[PDB]
RNA sequence: GGUGGUGCAUGGUUGUCGUCAGCUCGUGUCGUGAGAUGUUGGGUUAAGUCCCGCAACGAGCGCAACCCUUGAUCUUAGUUG
RNA sequence: CGAAGGCGACUCUCUGGUCUGUAACUGACGCUGAGGAGCGAAAGCGUGGGGAGCGAACAGGAUUAGAUACCCUGGUAGUCCACGCCGUAAACGAUGAGUGCUAAGUGUUAGGGGGUUUCCGCCCCUUAGUGCUGCAGCUAACGCAUUAAGCACUCCGCCUG
RNA sequence: UUGGGCGUAAAGGGCUCGCAGGCGGUUUCUUAAGUCUGAUGUGAAAGCCCCCGGCUCAACCGGGGAGGGUCAUUGGAAACU
RNA sequence: AGGAAGAC
């Protein structure tokens, strides 16, 4: 489900990288910039872009992240349950916390989760330290989650007899 | 090992000369004297940013026309520059001079002014990349058909000297009826010496 | 008319089975046409294209089946919907800025060929421009006068125009297509299983849908 | 004032591969990514020159043309021929 | 075909397994397996044979700067049989054994059952191998994919720059 | 174990027969060894933590609770091993 | 299936 552009987004960049290519006259040099873009109301996307100029890569990455967005569950400013984001040899274990701990996360993961607007999540990185793989792992993890009321309507029960 | 200078390649066939006269058997000392006029005009009018001067002989009178594209900070009260230039030029060359000024409408398509603009931001010590992008934006918002810009030298890095290019639109250097305006400017900064080459495809000639 | 009885439906038994699992032993040896599920899938397609007429932008068709291209082109020109008759260029929905600036150049050249200065050199402008018009008007098709993003799409064959449904997948366009039995009907519940190459059957169904939206437009 | 050192502190010029035919970008697809596509394939050309399929559609510097000279003729212009 | 190494002329004696069908039996007798025992290509060793061809070693002829090598001419041990030994290979599917679920297409080997036949073949189920493409799914990619490197359970072996 | 892997990165024994060992198809009664749950006695006092008081909160000093048990006796439950 | 040819 594509989301429209009628939102205010904070487009805080996470990482640029010096990227090479070898040709007969030596090396050509580009910059691959990946950013994370999303409002505090529970929508997050990431973006990647290659350019010969760093702000050009920035605008390309923010256009790609505006193209690709996904919405996260934000009930009680903290995720409903424990999850493991698993993609590509990065394993981000996400666990909900009580309401005063603050977000405890590694760098790219804390950028994504703080840009989501979660308040209290304990996460651990059990995989590799590659930033794009952490980003794809944590977005797959945040996509995997589901509402308590969604579980209620798919099981045909009500939220009070799910909780007790 | 580079391209031949486009104004020097276009003169004589498509481009009219900036000097329209003949001298016989005194050709040498007229070239020496009128280059003394051109260096003096450049030295005292670099603030007023002349694009080009062009001269002619009137049988032991000389006519000078100067293209500056603004009267504003140039003419003063209107007669100040013509008295302070005509008497001084009379004192230098010893011959009868006449001076006239001309203006360029849509004034951001003249290459010598563009290269002087780049050079002026380089002694203003704003960043060269910002200078390139701002001048590209200025030339397209004035309107044009192609711009190619080059700045070479030590661009802030001490141990390496490398050039940077920025272009937009079509600038064919090999079509003859193309009317490229070309300009080379020289900038002296605390880092060293920087060369600017800007060349602009303004229009077409049938 | 909705009678069926025209098409056998497919080529020989090297086919992709999608209904194989719970079919009992039958003395016919092949499937018989399910007329009730056929008429209700045609009814829900009828209601969906009634909604498509309710916003008003009807449909754009794509195809490359050369036994049916001129026929679906003349049906498109008769009944007002849009068409891809020749080879469908890649990335129409994603490069629509390039497509709209190209179609803007078609408006400029199609006005300068008749209103502007016609004779400045006798043959070179003719052999460049008229051939260039012929190339773009044969390779672009009837997608000229949209001035907007498309709303819905029908495909002659998902296997033959395989990347079109990928672009519609990416940019979230509701999809309509007749499928053969080697195709993938598993994606969308709105499906038209019929013979993709029988010209009489495809003319019957496209004529029924064209007359359906013709009576839906008012 | 240095025709004194530093071309590996530099602009400004030049040769070279090489008149070789190639070198890239915008938008978009494919890929976790570096990247790829366009720019490959077929037929011809001296050429990425032209055209037909093709997740590509286009654009830019190049190639070719426009420039000069030598190759026949009409009009005008005949001296210092 | 064999558990692996491996096994291709034909005949005989002895002998080990494997597969299909049945439902006549016993009624959980099953899986895995540290140490242990047994096999185990080629080369090698001991004793006695045999030695056609090939042929390490070794010698002559070239080529090269040298050429203890490739190339040519010979040629001992070996390769073959019987009795023992050593116990290694890129001993390879570089994939431990067992059991069960998970889309299809197409060959081949050995069967069983049905539709006008005890005629030729034609189709559909059906195992047990043996291939080749190819989903979901897995992988870091290559790739694997009912002969899993998928989803599980048991037991063993092994790794920690 | 919670919390890794073994085609190509380090990592499948050359393969088999099997002792001890490690696991075990369905049903029905039976015991309570494993399992779960009460009661009692114990796991000293200082220590960590929970709640109050004092030296100008304080560092510390006190007063009352929670356990660090595959702990011993005994009662109860029979789904699973 | 159509020559031996070293080093930086």
């Amino acid at each position: 489900r594509i989301d429209p552009s009628k939102l205010e987004l904070e487009e805080r960049l996470v990482t640029v990288n010096r990227v090479a290519k070898v040709v007969k006259g030596g090396r050509r040099f580009r910059f691959a910039a990946l950013v994370v873009v999303g409002d505090k109301n529970g929508h997050v996307g990431f973006g990647t872009g290659k350019a010969q100029e760093v702000p050009e890569a920035i605008r390309k990455a923010v256009e790609d992240a505006k193209k690709n967005l996904i919405e996260v569950p934000m009930v009680g400013t903290t995720i409903p349950h424990e999850i493991i984001g698993r993609f590509g040899a990065g394993n981000i274990l996400l666990k909900p916390a009580s309401e005063g701990t603050g977000v405890i996360a590694g760098g790219p993961v804390r950028a994504v989760l703080e840009l989501a607007g979660v308040a209290d999540i304990l996460s651990k990185s059990l995989g590799s330290n590659t930033p794009i793989n952490m980003i794809r792992a944590t977005l797959q993890g945040l996509s995997e989650l589901k509402r308590a009321e969604d579980v209620a309507k798919l099981r045909g029960k009500s939220v009070e007899e799910l909780l007790g | 090992g580079q391209k031949v200078n486009p104004v020097g390649l276009r003169i004589g066939v498509i481009r009219d000369w900036e000097s329209k006269w003949y001298a016989g058997k005194d050709y040498a000392d007229f070239l020496h004297e009128d280059l003394k006029i051109r260096e003096y005009i450049s030295k005292r009018l670099s603030d007023a940013s002349v694009s080009k001067v062009e001269i002619e002989r009137a049988a032991n009178r000389v006519n000078i026309t100067i293209h500056t594209a603004k009267p504003g900070m140039v003419i003063g009260k209107g007669g100040s520059e013509v008295e302070a230039l005509r008497k001084a030029l009379n004192s230098l060359t010893g011959k009868r001079v006449h001076i006239n000024i001309l203006e360029i409408k849509r004034a951001d398509l003249d290459a010598q002014l563009v290269a002087d603009n780049i050079a002026r931001q380089l002694e203003n010590r704003v960043s060269f990349r910002r200078a390139q992008k701002q001048q590209i934006q200025r030339t397209m918002r004035a309107g044009a058909q192609g711009v190619k810009t080059m700045v070479s030298g030590r661009l802030g890095g001490a141990d390496i000297a490398r050039s940077e290019y920025y272009s937009e639109g079509t600038v064919p250097l090999h079509t003859l009826r193309a009317d490229i305006d070309y300009a080379t400017s020289e900038a002296d900064t605390t880092y060293g010496k920087l060369g600017v080459k800007v060349w602009i495809y303004r229009g077409e000639v049938l | 008319l909705l009678e069926a009885g025209v098409h056998f439906g497919h080529q020989t038994r090297r086919w992709n089975p999608k209904m194989k699992r719970y079919i009992f032993t039958e003395r016919n040896g092949i499937y018989i046409i399910d007329l009730q599920k056929t008429v209700k899938k045609v009814e829900e397609a009828y209601n969906f294209t009634k909604n498509l007429a309710a916003e008003g932008g009807k449909i754009l068709f794509v195809g490359t089946k050369k036994q049916a291209q001129d026929s679906v082109k003349e049906e498109a020109q008769r009944s007002g919907m849009y068409y891809v008759n020749q080879r469908w260029l890649g990335g129409t929905l994603t490069n629509f800025e390039t497509i709209q600036k190209r179609i803007k150049r078609l408006k400029d050249i199609e006005k300068m060929q008749e209103n502007g200065t016609f004779d400045v050199l006798p043959k070179k402008e003719v052999v460049q421009l008229k051939k260039e018009l012929e190339r773009l008007e044969k390779f672009l098709g009837g997608i000229k006068d949209m001035k907007d993003l498309p709303d819905a799409l029908f495909i002659i064959d998902p296997r033959k125009e395989r990347i079109a449904v990928a672009e519609a997948r990416k940019l979230n366009i509701p999809i309509i297509g007749i499928v053969d039995t080697n195709c993938d009907p598993d994606e969308i519940d709105v499906v038209i299983p019929a013979n993709d190459d029988a010209i009489r059957a495809v003319k019957l169904l496209t004529s029924k849908m064209a007359d359906a939206i013709l009576e839906a437009k008012q």
